[PDB]
RNA sequence: AUAUACCGCCAUCUUCAGCAAACCCUAAAAAGGUAUUAAAGUAAGCAAAAGAAUCAAACAUAAAAACGUUAGGUCAAGGUGUAGCCA
RNA sequence: UAACCCAAACUAAUUAUCUUCGGCGUAAAACGUGUCAACUAUAAAUAAAUAAAUAGAAUUAAAAUCCAACUUAUAUGUGAAAAUUCAUUGUUAGGACCUAAACUCAAUAACGAAAGUAAUUCUAGUCAUUUAUAAUACACGACAGCUAAGACCCAAACUGGGAUUAGAUACCCCACUAUGCUUAGCCAUAAACCUAAAUAAUUAAUUAACAAAACUAUUUGCCAGAGAACUACUAGCCAUAGCUUAAAACUCAAAGGAC
């Protein structure tokens, strides 16, 4: 039985979102891709570089923003401009939610040497796809 | 000890908000793409959204939509009892209220017919209603038992005597059937410089493919990549597949091809062309010849390829040895 | 006429020995056991003797038999084809009578009720 | 299969479409008006409407081809043919006229005659009575007494020739040696014969 | 009563399960125990059945039409 | 050190047709619950199906394949419970 | 450590206090069968004439066996073989025998206390006590077995030979005896079970399960966790490796019935 990022069946009480209900092969059917960069086109050099940094990008935002995060942020690479689009709670005061944009924007703009924005869509509560 | 989401049934105040919503979308999505609210239809809508949010998604039932929500949100059947809770239909009760009352008309015109007492085929190249489609006219649900009953009480609808009220009835449960026209397209007839007149016509086979140009009168000179077909083709079967079209129609020695084939290897090239000129021959053959073609297997192009082969496998279809145990 | 079934089984009214000792209640059920399937037979066995029986005089050369080996031809075409009509039309009708399966299904229409509605 | 099993056997007899239509039996007449709404399987490559083209050779080629190497059985069968012919025409003008008469020059009509001849009518075959097998005489098929003519032709050749000696000799010797009946594959035929007659005493035991 | 087994319909014993009365025609194969309003009578003849079904028509029919007018009647006394 | 504490990622049955939740029925129920000319079963979820992929079409091939079974495989991908070493 | 119970007591060992109106188709239990007493109950005055009860005598159709005539070269046997046999084998409208057993009828259900009993014929013969209820008495009691004398077609423990198997003191093959039969006597045992005592009712006021529906009264018998135990000891007996009668120590926390 294939085990990879399904999250399985348990008796109809697991809410699970959209992202986590479709299992691998529906990557490019249902689904589409987290992160949009350049890299793995054909001819295009510098795919273990922008893989690393995804890895990265997406630890230091949970620890940032903890247990702020409904989903799965979204990276977007555009020339050397870097987009985190990032669906979070609204359990954390408004004015937080500005330092730690202006904290997190600031650090991995100096850390990368690229700019660096952050993108933040509030959400009540985690958006449910099915009860699973 | 269940504990999921309700079905989120949509009453008529909810979907009649659903489209105020949606005629403002549509003012907006007019205003954003510069045209006129007024004639803005749906067709225009579909390739607005497709334009501002680009998917390349393969399903397309995963793509970002604006459609209207009669589209969209399926059909609320009604409440079927009202305030004192007295339900509308007297069969109610049944279960399959409109299953049993649509088998409950039948019944009664056939006893009708029976009582009161040509040929039966007023319409041809009709198929009777799926269980899928019935089951939309019904608006209920129902089992492969269910379909098989009310097909034959209809079929005895037709045996028996049928005024033409009838003949409109059993009418609604026919769907007329788009039996596909398997027929050849036939090629129009260009005109060269030189004025003579020549078809041409696409073939593939395999990895092959071929482009011919058949003229209209000739002497049997076929000419593949501007090579001769003997030198071009040093072994007979490759030629004789050339010669199937021609020695079919007895038109040897009456015809003038150019062909141009291009990948695959000797055998595969051969039948590419010989689709090629069987297709491109079409416009110089009478209709009856053109169907005596195609149920030659001259006009069908072979649908097979090779496989790709499978990972843990040797090959397409062969399997590693079972080591011995 | 059915044997007879009274003061035969083990009962308070008996008075005397049994007479019948049932493996199982003696109530029809509503159901009709599965015909064992039938086999048929040897179908042109003395052609093929009689062909068979040309070569052995004749060094079982085909030239000697040549009438023999037509006639066993013969007896299999027909054969062959009866086999094939006979298959296709005659067990596809089951005109004669009712097979277990149909049969059972008519015994559950007024089914046997040993006990009080 | 790429082919739905709708699909339908392709049909490419040239005189079958040409024939009047008064002329076709109303059976025949009635498959081909179903054909007009029915798909047809493209033809194979070696499927034509030669007159040239004699199945039985055709399959004949194929049953000695070797890892798709047509070319190479197509060029045996013709060098075979070739073989035939060329023995018969030596032996024709050799002969007086009243010789001259019976001998046959056409290869494709010694290569029939041949085959049928090494055809065995009956061979046995295992049988279950009792749950158990019994070796019991049957009347073998017409695609099974076809193909054990043709197999034990191309085995006899294959391997029971001189280090030296070529296909095209060896097939056209032994084609030549069965259309006279007193060749090594009419004894194999014998041998079938042979064994069943032993054997004749379970022939009851066949259940059709 | 019965169904075409020759069993009691399962409505009948379902039906004093919720305690809902009921009126049914008993003959003289069937079980008339829980059927509240047992009326002892024919059941296969169609002269029987089509005797039956107009009575019960008849009578629902008249009940309902009592009703419009003893509505009619009381309500008119309010105003006058 | 322990895969006989586990996660992760898989094998096998298997391209098998089931699984589990809420109910309803039984002269009591450990359990069982189908008959279509229908006799106590019902209506949702997962799997199958459908759909998508191999860039017309079909077919085919891939992929997909629930709950379980084998304390199946892997502490040596990485991580980790408990125990152990720390000149 | 804390809690809980009892408290000038508390825990342990020992002993004692509670005792039949329940059961007997399958869980323990209706005696192999019948008859005669005294009680305790019961209340009617019938029965019998029955197709295979029982005993005796006579009888015989089929199939065997023996002798004889003629006669294949083999006969016999298995899933396959071997062994066995040619003193055989097959036929006999030929002779003798009268051993043993009773096809069809029997899809019948009779008789008898039970055991048991069905080839034919004849003789003898079952029968009335109101009914239930009996042993320490009397009379019976399948099959096997014992004693003496006979019978002997066939079958057949044992035994011998052949085969199978790792072995085969077996299952299969062949030969043959005790024995099955008769005449007396003995033995007294069966899953002797229709696992249901007999008699008179009743069929509603009535499903532990399964089996062959439930259930009342009467009288006797029997049962009281399993194993030890169809045993030990005792007494009776034609029984002597026997039958009936029938414990305890000791062991266990279950055994058992139905599903
Ligand atoms: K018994
Ligand atoms: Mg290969
Ligand atoms: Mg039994
Ligand atoms: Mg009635
Ligand atoms: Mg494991
Ligand atoms: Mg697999
Ligand atoms: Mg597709
Ligand atoms: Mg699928
Ligand atoms: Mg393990
Ligand atoms: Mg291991
Ligand atoms: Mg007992
Ligand atoms: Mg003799
Ligand atoms: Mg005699
Ligand atoms: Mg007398
Ligand atoms: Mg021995
Ligand atoms: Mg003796
Ligand atoms: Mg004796
Ligand atoms: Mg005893
Ligand atoms: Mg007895
Ligand atoms: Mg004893
Ligand atoms: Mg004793
Ligand atoms: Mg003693």
């Amino acid at each position: 039985k294939n085990r990879a990022a399904r999250v399985r069946v348990a008796k109809g009480n697991k809410p699970v979102s959209y992202e986590e209900a479709h299992a691998p092969h529906y990557i490019a059917h249902r689904k589409g891709w987290l992160s949009l960069h350049t890299g793995n086109l054909d001819g295009e050099d510098h795919a273990a570089e922008r893989t690393l940094e995804d890895v990265f990008l997406r630890k230091f935002m949970m620890g940032t923003f903890p247990g702020c995060l409904a989903d799965q942020i979204v990276l977007k690479r555009r020339a050397n401009q870097v987009d985190i689009c990032a669906l979070v709670l609204r359990q954390l005061p408004a004015h937080k939610f500005y330092f730690l944009v202006g904290y997190s924007e600031t650090l991995l703009s100096h850390f990368y040497k690229c700019p660096v924005r952050l993108h933040l869509q509030t959400v009540p509560s985690k958006v449910v796809y099915k009860y699973i | 000890n269940v504990q999921a989401s309700r079905q989120e049934s949509y009453t008529e105040d909810f979907i009649k908000k659903q489209i105020e919503e949606f005629n403002i979308g549509k003012r907006h999505l007019a205003n954003m793409m510069g045209e006129d609210p007024e004639t803005f239809a749906e067709e225009d809508i579909d390739r607005a959204i497709a334009y501002l949010f680009p998917s390349g998604l393969f399903e397309k039932r995963a793509r970002p939509m604006m459609k209207h929500p009669e589209h969209i949100f399926p059909k609320q059947r009604a409440t079927q009892w009202g305030e004192d809770g007295r339900p509308f239909h007297f069969l109610f009760y049944t279960g399959k209220q409109s299953y049993y009352s649509l088998m409950h008309d039948v019944y009664g015109k056939v006893m009708q017919l029976e009582k009161h007492r040509a040929e039966s085929r007023d319409l041809i190249g009709s198929r009777w209603l799926i269980k899928e489609e019935l089951e939309e006219m019904l608006v209920e649900k129902l089992s492969d038992e269910d379909y098989a009953q009310f097909i034959r009480l209809l079929e005895k609808l037709l045996t028996l005597p049928c005024g033409p009220a009838e003949e409109e009835f059993v009418q609604r449960f026919r769907r007329s059937v788009t039996i596909q026209s398997k027929k050849q397209l036939i090629e129009p007839v260009q005109y060269d410089e030189q004025g003579m007149a020549f078809s041409t016509s696409e073939g593939r086979r395999k990895s092959a493919t071929a482009q011919a140009v058949v003229y209209e009168h000739g002497s049997g000179k076929i000419h593949v990549n501007g090579v001769d077909y003997l030198i071009y083709f040093p072994i007979t079967q490759d030629r004789e597949q050339l010669m199937f079209p021609f020695h079919f129609l007895d038109r040897l020695e009456r015809h003038d091809v150019t062909c141009t084939v291009s990948g695959g290897g000797r055998s595969a090239q051969a039948g590419a062309i010989r689709l090629a000129m069987a297709r491109a021959l079409c416009s110089f053959v009478t209709e009856d010849e053109v169907e005596w073609m195609r149920q030659a297997g001259l006009l069908t192009p072979d649908p097979r390829i090779r496989e790709r082969k499978k990972p843990g496998q040797e090959g397409a279809r062969r399997k590693f040895t079972w080591k011995k145990r | 006429a059915t044997p007879s079934l009274r003061g035969r089984l083990a009962r308070f009214a008996n008075p005397g020995k049994p007479i019948l000792k049932p493996n199982k209640p003696l109530i029809l059920a509503n159901r009709v056991g599965n015909r064992r399937r039938e086999k048929g037979e040897a179908t042109c066995i003395t052609e093929m003797s009689m062909m068979m029986a040309c070569w052995k005089q004749n060094e079982f050369r085909d030239e000697a038999c040549r009438k023999e080996i037509q006639d066993f031809f013969d007896c299999s075409s027909r054969a062959q084809e009866a086999r094939k009509m006979r298959s296709i039309q005659e067990s596809l009708g089951q005109s004669e009578s009712l097979s277990p399966h149909k049969m059972t299904k008519l015994l559950q229409r007024f089914p046997n009720k040993s006990h009080l509605i | 299969s790429r082919y739905a099993p709708e699909f339908r056997e392709p049909l490419i007899d040239k005189e079958y479409y040409r024939k009047p239509v008064a002329e076709l039996t109303e059976e025949e007449k009635y498959d081909q008006e179903l054909k007009k709404t029915q798909f047809i399987k493209a033809a194979a490559a070696t499927e034509t409407s030669s007159v040239f083209a004699d199945p039985v050779i055709s399959k004949f080629t194929n049953m000695m081809m070797k890892g798709g190497n047509k070319v190479l059985a197509r060029s045996l069968m013709a060098q075979t043919l070739e073989a035939v012919k060329r023995k018969q025409f030596e032996k024709y003008r050799a002969a007086s006229a009243e010789e001259q008469a019976t001998i046959e020059r056409n290869p494709y009509r010694i290569f029939h005659e041949a085959l049928k001849n090494c055809e065995p009518v009956i061979g046995l075959v295992p049988i279950l009575k009792g749950g158990h097998f019994y070796q019991v005489p049957v009347p073998l098929a017409d695609r099974r007494r076809r193909f054990l003519a043709m197999k034990w032709m191309i085995t006899e050749c294959r391997e029971n020739k001189p280090r030296r000696t070529l296909m095209p000799e060896k097939l056209s010797h032994e084609l030549l040696e069965a259309f006279h009946n007193r060749g090594p594959v009419i004894k194999r035929k014998h041998n079938m014969h042979k064994m069943a007659e032993a054997n004749r005493a379970l022939a009851h035991y066949r259940w059709w | 009563t019965l169904n075409n087994v020759f069993e009691p319909h399962v409505a009948v014993r379902d039906a004093a399960k919720m305690n809902i009365p009921t009126v049914g025609i008993v003959d003289t194969n069937c079980n008339p125990c829980l059927i509240t309003y047992p009326i002892p009578g024919n059941d296969d003849s169609p002269q029987a059945i089509q005797l039956f079904c107009k009575l019960f028509r008849t009578t629902i029919n008249r009940a309902k039409e009592k009703r419009r007018q003893m509505e009619a009647l009381h309500r008119l006394q309010s105003p006058k």
